């Protein structure tokens, strides 16, 4: 029941908490908090649409949640979605306000169409983000580039 | 009396001063202040003129008046109050009852550093009661062009929170940006400890301020308003002639009834004449030279006075001369002659969509009309600027706009005159294209512009941050419902149309200058019609359009008329001599009453259009009877040939006859002397007619018989068929026709009603060829504009106090034409006036202004005034002075310089007593049709009526005049009624003295070809105010050939039946009318049979559509009547 | 890229920061912090609408931006925009959900009609802030009242 | 002026502060720290809808206002009310964007109609919260299920 906080001196990256930070662990500022996005792509991760749908779903009674991020990385591949259902009506819900694409693709797979929306919103199966500009979302907006991904919290030397 | 201060001190803000602390009493002020004080605060100019104010105050109280002046110029008593607010506070020699220091500061003179003391700020004590009234006076006013009050303007706040003490409050805080110093407002009716507040007497703004400054308007006021229109008058009867036709007809039934249960209960002279005609005859019938030698002599006198074919037909002289339709035309002239034509376009942009556009500061939403879109804008002003530069030739020289235009300030400005929505814009696209804005606003453009130019376009600054002049560039303000179309009450903004103007000189005494000017015009209509944009439908004022689509239309219809006559001359030719003996004297017959005609008139020269369907038609008349005289004996044959039995058969039934239709028709064409336009046409055919009488004599009869002693067989035939017609004829007549003739009766009567129950003046309608079409659509849709004049020439005017009373009642004539309306608008006028007067009082209160001559030269200024006390008087009367100014001008004189001239006036030296002829015009649109713009005449009489009749005095010495492009045209379609009723009446009593000048049988012959007076005219009637009829300059002539041809029918019909010598119950009529019937289907039936060719035919316009088709249908009418009147007359008899 | 931060004592005000706030200098509660909004308006500052708009202008791809404030001061002249786009739709975003007019004003500009509208959002060319009802954002909203002005973050005495 | 503190021990609820919190009373992490929302409902506390509405009433000019809670109790009664004004159109607003209805009741008071609506949010005239899903609101949102209640602060032992 605890976010971990991964601590780094030179090179030293040990997976901590303030749960040990030990007395001679220094945090002297706030700005050596930060938050990184890290993508979920590579080997064994397809790319093409149809396969990568298969990594999400359309689910009911679940709240989308967001939480930001300070930092991440280009990503190969990208995804741009927009789904009418099958009366015409939008599948995806517009981005809220302030949230943009990712930043950093290399490609966006950018598709449009109608399917069946078995759902309110579309999650990713294996409890990864959608990862936006700087914000991390649970969940699919329409027209709107992500890439998937990761975040971790980290303490920065001085 | 003691001051609070005097002088001013120190700067405050920007270049605001404070004043002076002073506690003195006040000081008489320097006579260099006094035209200041004069002009500002009049109250206190009495006496010493002792003031707690200096020359400077004054000066600066003025230099502040710009903005108030701004929103409340245009209600003296508005902005009177608020001066006396200013004045008492500024110098009032009680200031220390009503004003209390309290903030000071200290001033040092920079030169001998000895202080003085700025007033800060002080507590003015000011009477609720003059607060009240002071925003009583101001709170309905209208800022210059805007439904928003303009106290809006001047309180801080929009007008639904100003109020009395807070709009004072406002004025007087220095944050305002304006108020030097604050000035803090303590409001009472009641003295307050001791102070007692100023409480000066006000004007309410539907009070003058002075004997010179009427009350504020209706606009921009709320007392001095109401109340609207009520004179409507409705009026609608009818039915009563209906009701009477009715009543007639079931008294006819039932005598009709009566009669039926009745059968069921049970000379000398003519003589002698006619003798004489026979033994003439007998003469005549020993050489066939004399007779073709008379056809000779008039072969000459007929070409021989046509020498020189001027026969004119031009230009638009038919409401004939002298009279005052004409008088009236030629008297305007004198004075100015032809005030001028306009070349005028109707605009509209078909593919252009309205658009809205906020206009600063208000930001309210103004929607401006398709033909108003910048862009569109900027094309018409490329269709303008080509139209300007449109050149035709004529002979080897050039011809422009600019040698033919009203250019009303030449030479000095050559600027021709453009009525232009464009001319807001001086004609500019730069000017119009300009726009003052930032990164925020749009704060003036090319709307800001129109919508301050529609209220005030004599302006030469916009008050706007542009500061564009609104005056054409011709020098004179465009009015905006002058040039544009098709929007709503004043909401010029939403107009659909626009409307372009020029002015160009008639010429009516210059033909070669005319000439050059119908010679650019014709350039002109071709520029237009071949103009390619998609964006504009342009539509058509010119010259031709009117002028040359009669005369390009009227052409090819003329094969059609042309044609029937000839198909209609061969059957008459045919029918008699068949071969080669009849023709031959028709063709001479009808050549003889045409040409002779021409030479009759060429013996006092003249000319017309209709006047050739009369001779054509009228020749009618002459072989009508003239191929029954010749069949008639042709059915003869008895113990005797050429020698008597010529003169048996001539002298017996064509002496009578003939001798009675050629007076007939005399009668009718003879006393066509009458007084209006047609009498010319007439006359010329009825002497025509006596001629072709006389010539039909014994030129035919023995050129007939000269000659006339399978062919054969056919003349058999037709004389056979003709006998049998005449014998079904008399059977039917036998049986009893009592049924029927009731019916025929009840035709006439209804006839009479459904005819005598309506009618109508005449409106233009020519073919549709295109131009003429344009014009009148654009008409049609178009509104609220385009004009014609009234106009008044006064003589005398030395009297200041009649021109006083001469003035009255012209803004009275102003206000009924400004009311007096129709439907959903006014009818009568338009309407408005810019005599002078008004012009003078103007400069009395104006300044003087700068003249610059022309190339070069140094500029000249002149003039001077005279005021106060004077300028009331000078204003009020004398004139000699103020008129030898007010025709001298070209440059305006106050805060800019323009042009406000005009014309009309013109005496001798400086003998200003002789000046003539003030001339004020009010144009008002209409284009609705003939009976519309008579209408509108009608009233323009009764106008001009009331305004002379209201105050006149010795004899005469001119009056009211009513000059519009519609008058001397329509002038005609005024006493049409007494011309109908006075015309046909004429021929009433030439035909019953004339049948009378060879029998005078008291009822019978009387009553019987009397009868034929009112049987056919009901005919006419019906068909014209009944179907497809018409009436008209035309229309009336039309009927007058009516009743011409309707008695050469019943003349012969009757002449032989009356006398009857073995006389009868009924018996002898048929045998007389069975000689007589054969000739009714003879010459009647053919006539007919060539209409036809001409009505049942085609053509290309409406024009002749009518003419030559009542004719054939009122024609018609009366033949069948010839048998079944005469068969009813003898019954009855 | 540090906010500058003011210590008062009785009439002390050195503009420091937590780089310096002294072992002497108290902070005992987080009641003694507080941002204000001070308004830019007076000598040389168009008061007039045609002039103040110079200060403004319309820019696209940035994204708008609030930060509270706790307290400012009355305003002389405020301003409340209303525009249309030439096609007559709206220039200026409605005024987000929480945000008022500026509070105390002498005279508002009270203005409305229609402009070019060059861009997204209308910004202030000085890199002010829009003071709203202790709301400052980087952006005009439409008819909305506003000041012109700046913020600062301060430290009061117990 | 200052938001009351609760410390519990074993079972010592002094209601205290920070401006009291001795120094031997131990907060160790802000997971301690806990927000609790309860019901305002018993006897006296009428049920029906006509009696209930007694307690709240229509105001103009104040904007409504939100704070987190983090538990509540099980709710005996809960109202859920839908309210078009006389011309037809909405009188409550829609719930906010992530405000849900109150999570546990055993009965719903679900009723619909027509109102004067004499002003823009419908408050409580005790000055309790409408308690939505761990969300305390001083306004009645459209079709959203309420319980009437007050929030509490605390500090619990490690
Ligand atoms: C007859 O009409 C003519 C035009 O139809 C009159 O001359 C026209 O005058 C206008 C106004 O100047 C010319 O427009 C141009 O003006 C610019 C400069 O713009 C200036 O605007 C005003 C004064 O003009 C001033 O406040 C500004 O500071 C600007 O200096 C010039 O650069 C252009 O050359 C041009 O003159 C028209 O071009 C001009 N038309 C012609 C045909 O020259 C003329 O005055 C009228 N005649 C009489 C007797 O009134
Ligand atoms: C023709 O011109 C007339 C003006 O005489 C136009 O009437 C105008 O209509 C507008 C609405 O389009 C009125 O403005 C209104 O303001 C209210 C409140 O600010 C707003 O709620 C409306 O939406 C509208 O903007 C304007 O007051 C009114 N002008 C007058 C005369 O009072 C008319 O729309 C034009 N229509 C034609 C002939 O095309
Ligand atoms: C304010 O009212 C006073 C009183 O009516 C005006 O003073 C009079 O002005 C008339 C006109 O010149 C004189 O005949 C009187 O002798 C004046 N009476 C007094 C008592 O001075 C004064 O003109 C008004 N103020 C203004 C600015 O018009
Ligand atoms: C109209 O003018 C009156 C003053 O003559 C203004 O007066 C006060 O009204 C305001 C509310 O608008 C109150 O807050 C003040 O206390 C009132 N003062 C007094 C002495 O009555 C009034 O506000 C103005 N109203 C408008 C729409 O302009
Ligand atoms: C009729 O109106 C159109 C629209 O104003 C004119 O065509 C042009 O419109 C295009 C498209 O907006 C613009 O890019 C051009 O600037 C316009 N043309 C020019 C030459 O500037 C068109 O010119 C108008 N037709 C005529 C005959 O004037
Ligand atoms: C039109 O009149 C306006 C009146 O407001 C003039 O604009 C200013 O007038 C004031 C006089 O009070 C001058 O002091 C200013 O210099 C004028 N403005 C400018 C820009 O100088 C304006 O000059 C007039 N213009 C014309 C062509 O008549
Ligand atoms: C009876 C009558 O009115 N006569 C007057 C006469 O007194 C006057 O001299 C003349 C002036 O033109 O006008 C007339
Ligand atoms: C001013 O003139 C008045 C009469 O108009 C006179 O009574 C008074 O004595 C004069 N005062 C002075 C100082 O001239
Ligand atoms: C003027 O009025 C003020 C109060 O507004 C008072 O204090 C002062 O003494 C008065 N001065 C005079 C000369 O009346
Ligand atoms: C008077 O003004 C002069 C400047 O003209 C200045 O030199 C001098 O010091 C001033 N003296 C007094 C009386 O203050
Ligand atoms: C001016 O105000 C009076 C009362 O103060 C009112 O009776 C009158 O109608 C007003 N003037 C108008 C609106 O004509
Ligand atoms: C007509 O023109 C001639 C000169 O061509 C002139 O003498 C005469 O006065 C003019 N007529 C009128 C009515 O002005
Ligand atoms: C006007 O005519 C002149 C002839 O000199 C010509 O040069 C010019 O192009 C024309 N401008 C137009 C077509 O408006
Ligand atoms: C035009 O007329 C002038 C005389 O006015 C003559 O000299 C010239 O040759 C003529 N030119 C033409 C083309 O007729
Ligand atoms: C003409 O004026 C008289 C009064 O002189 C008036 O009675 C009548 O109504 C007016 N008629 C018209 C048509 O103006």
């Amino acid at each position: 029941r605890s976010i971990p906080l991964g601590v780094i001196h030179n090179s030293v990256l040990q997976v901590s908490d303030v749960d040990k930070l030990v007395c001679r662990d220094k945090l002297s500022s706030t700005n050596q908090l930060r938050s990184v996005g890290l993508n979920l792509e590579g080997n064994g991760v397809a790319t093409d649409v149809p396969s990568a749908t298969k990594r999400w779903g359309f689910r009911s009674g679940v709240p989308p949640k967001v939480v930001n991020y300070e930092a991440g990385e280009w990503a190969e591949n990208c995804y741009n979605l927009e789904i009418k259902k099958p009366d015409g009506s939008e599948c995806l819900p517009a981005a809220p306000d302030g949230i943009r694409g990712f930043p950093r693709c290399r490609y966006v797979h950018k598709v449009s169409g109608t399917g069946p929306c078995a759902g309110d919103f579309a999650f990713h199966k294996e409890g990864a983000f959608f990862l936006y500009d700087r914000l991390a979302s649970t969940v699919i907006y329409r027209g709107t580039t992500f890439a998937e991904g990761v975040v971790a919290f980290l303490i920065l030397p001085q | 009396q003691s001051c609070v201060w005097y002088g001013e001190c120190g700067i405050a803000y920007g270049d605001k001063r404070y004043n002076c602390e002073y506690s003195g009493p006040p000081k008489p002020l320097p006579k260099d202040g006094y035209d200041l004080v004069q002009e500002l605060c009049p109250g206190f100019f009495f006496g010493n003129v002792s003031l707690c104010c200096d020359v400077r105050q004054l000066q600066t109280l003025k230099d502040n008046l710009q903005l108030p002046l701004q929103f409340l110029s245009r209600c003296p008593s508005c902005f009177y109050n608020l001066l006396n607010l200013f004045c008492e506070l500024t110098c009032s020699p009680r200031q220390s009852q009503f004003l209390n220091v309290t903030a000071t500061e200290d001033y040092v003179d920079p030169v001998t550093n000895q202080t003085k003391t700025n007033v800060k700020e002080l507590q003015y004590y000011v009477g609720q009661s003059f607060a009240n009234a002071m925003y009583n006076a101001c709170r309905d006013v209208e800022a210059p062009s805007s439904n928003d009050k303009a106290l809006g303007l001047l309180c801080g706040k929009d007008a639904d929170a100003c109020n009395a003490t807070n709009w004072i409050e406002y004025m007087f805080n220095k944050d305002n940006g304006q108020a030097p110093f604050t000035i803090t407002p303590v409001f009472s009716d009641f003295p307050v400890h001791g102070m007692e507040p100023m409480n000066n007497a006000t004007k309410g703004c539907d009070e003058s301020v002075d004997e010179v400054t009427a009350p504020c308007s209706c606009q921009d006021c709320s007392i001095v308003c109401g109340p609207k229109p009520q004179p409507p008058p409705p009026p609608a009867p009818w039915t009563i002639l209906g009701l009477d036709a009715m009543y007639v007809i079931m008294w006819i039934t039932y005598m009709a009834f009566l009669l039926v249960f009745f059968g069921a209960f049970f000379a000398f002279e003519g003589c002698l004449r006619r003798l004489f005609t026979r033994w003439g005859s007998f003469c005549v019938r020993n050489p066939g030279c004399v007779i073709f030698f008379s056809l000779v002599f008039i072969t000459a006198c007929s070409s021989g006075l046509v020498f020189v074919r001027v026969t004119t037909n031009p230009v638009d002289l038919w409401s004939a001369p002298s009279s005052q339709a004409r008088l009236e035309k030629e008297y305007f002239d004198q004075h100015f002659g032809p005030f001028f034509r306009t070349e005028q376009l109707i605009i509209r942009a078909p593919l252009t969509d309205k658009h809205i556009y906020q206009p600063y500061p208000s930001g309210a939403d103004v929607p401006f009309g398709p033909p108003l879109d910048i862009q569109i804008l900027h094309q018409v002003l490329d269709l303008q600027i080509a139209i300007e530069n449109i050149t035709a030739s004529y002979d080897n020289e050039t011809v422009t706009l600019q040698d033919i235009c009203l250019a009303p300030l030449s030479p000095y400005n050559t600027n021709c005159t453009i009525l232009s929505v464009l001319n807001y814009f001086q004609n500019s696209h730069s000017v119009l294209d300009h726009k003052k804005g930032d990164d925020f606003f749009v704060y003036a453009d090319y709307h800001t512009h129109f919508l301050y130019c529609v209220r005030a376009p004599a302006s030469l600054n916009d008050t706007s941050l542009l500061h564009d002049p609104c005056l054409g560039t011709f020098g004179g303000p465009v009015f905006p419902w002058l040039v544009l179309g098709g929007y709503d009450d004043q909401n010029y903004n939403n107009a659909t149309a626009l409307v372009i103007t020029f002015p160009v000189n008639n010429y009516y005494n210059d033909t070669e200058k005319l000439q050059r000017a119908q010679a650019w015009e014709k350039e002109f209509i071709n520029f237009v019609k071949n103009y390619k944009n998609p964006n504009l439908t342009i539509s058509f004022t010119a010259e031709r359009s009117i002028e040359d689509e009669l005369n390009r239309e009227s052409d090819s219809d003329v094969f059609t008329v042309v044609i029937s006559y000839a198909i209609m001359f061969l059957y008459i030719s045919l029918a008699l001599g068949h071969m080669k003996s009849c023709r031959r004297l028709l063709v001479d017959s009808k050549v003889s009453l045409g040409i002779a005609g021409i030479l009759i008139v060429l013996s006092s020269v003249a000319c017309s259009l209709g006047v050739f369907s009369y001779i054509g038609l009228p020749l009618t008349l002459i072989v009508i009877e003239v191929i029954p005289f010749l069949v008639l004996a042709v059915g003869v044959d008895n113990i005797f040939i050429l020698v008597q039995a010529y003169q048996r058969d001539e002298r017996l039934q064509g002496e009578t006859l003939d001798q009675q239709l050629g007076r007939v028709l005399g009668e009718v064409a003879p006393s066509m002397f009458l007084s209006s336009f047609s009498e010319t046409v007439a006359f010329f055919l009825g002497a025509l007619s006596v001629m072709p009488a006389v010539h039909t004599f014994s030129l035919f009869a023995g050129l007939a018989v000269f000659i006339d002693f399978a062919e054969d067989g056919t003349s058999v035939q037709a004389s056979e068929s003709c006998l049998f017609r005449f014998f079904k004829n008399s059977y039917s007549p036998l049986l009893l026709k009592d049924w029927m003739r009731p019916i025929v009766i009840a035709i006439f009567v209804g006839v009479l009603s459904f005819s005598i129950a309506v009618l109508n003046k005449v409106d233009i309608g020519l073919d549709q060829s295109l131009s003429m079409p344009d014009d009148s659509y654009m008409v049609d849709y178009f509104k609220s504009i385009s004009q014609y004049l009234h106009a008044g020439p006064p003589v005398y005017f030395v009297l200041e106090e009649g021109h006083d009373y001469t003035s009255s009642k012209g803004q009275n004539m102003v206000c009924g034409g400004m009311g007096c309306n129709n439907d959903s608008l006014v009818q009568q006028i338009f309407n408005a006036a810019q005599l002078d007067n008004y012009t003078r009082i103007g400069f009395a209160p104006s300044s003087w202004i700068d003249d610059y001559f022309d190339w070069v030269k140094p500029q000249s200024s002149c003039c001077r005034v005279p005021e106060g006390k004077q300028r009331p008087q000078g204003g009020d009367f004398m004139r000699f002075l103020p008129m030898f100014l007010s025709d001298n001008p070209n440059p305006k004189c106050g805060k800019g310089g323009h042009a406000a001239y005009s014309s009309a006036v013109n005496i001798l030296l400086g003998h200003g007593t002789r000046v003539g002829a003030t001339y004020f015009m009010t144009y008002h649109t209409v284009l609705q049709t003939s009976a519309d713009f008579i209408d509108a005449l009608k009233k323009a009489r009764l106008i001009a009526s009331n305004v002379t009749e209201t105050m006149g005095i010795n004899g005469s010495a001119y009056r009211v005049f009513p000059y519009s492009v519609f008058y001397v045209f329509y002038e005609q379609y005024l006493t049409i009624i007494d011309d109908t009723i006075f015309n046909l009446g004429v021929s009433l009593g030439a035909i019953f003295l004339v049948t009378m000048v060879l029998l005078g049988c008291e009822l019978w012959s009387a009553v019987i070809m009397c009868a034929t007076i009112a049987m056919v005219l009901v005919n006419m009637f019906g068909v014209m105010w009944l179907w497809g009829i018409s009436l008209n300059a035309v229309s009336l002539v039309n009927l007058v050939m009516s009743c011409g041809i309707s008695v050469e029918f019943c003349s012969h019909i009757t002449r032989a039946f009356t006398v009857s010598m073995k006389g009868s119950r009924v018996e002898r009529a048929e045998e007389a009318l069975a000689h007589m019937g054969s000739s009714v289907f003879s010459g009647i039936t053919l006539t007919k049979f060539g209409g036809i060719v001409v009505l049942a035919f085609a053509k290309s316009q409406i024009f002749q559509i009518f003419y030559f088709r009542m004719y054939l249908a009122m024609v018609l009418l009366g033949a069948t009547h010839g048998l079944i009147f005469l068969p009813v007359l003898l019954s009855y008899i």
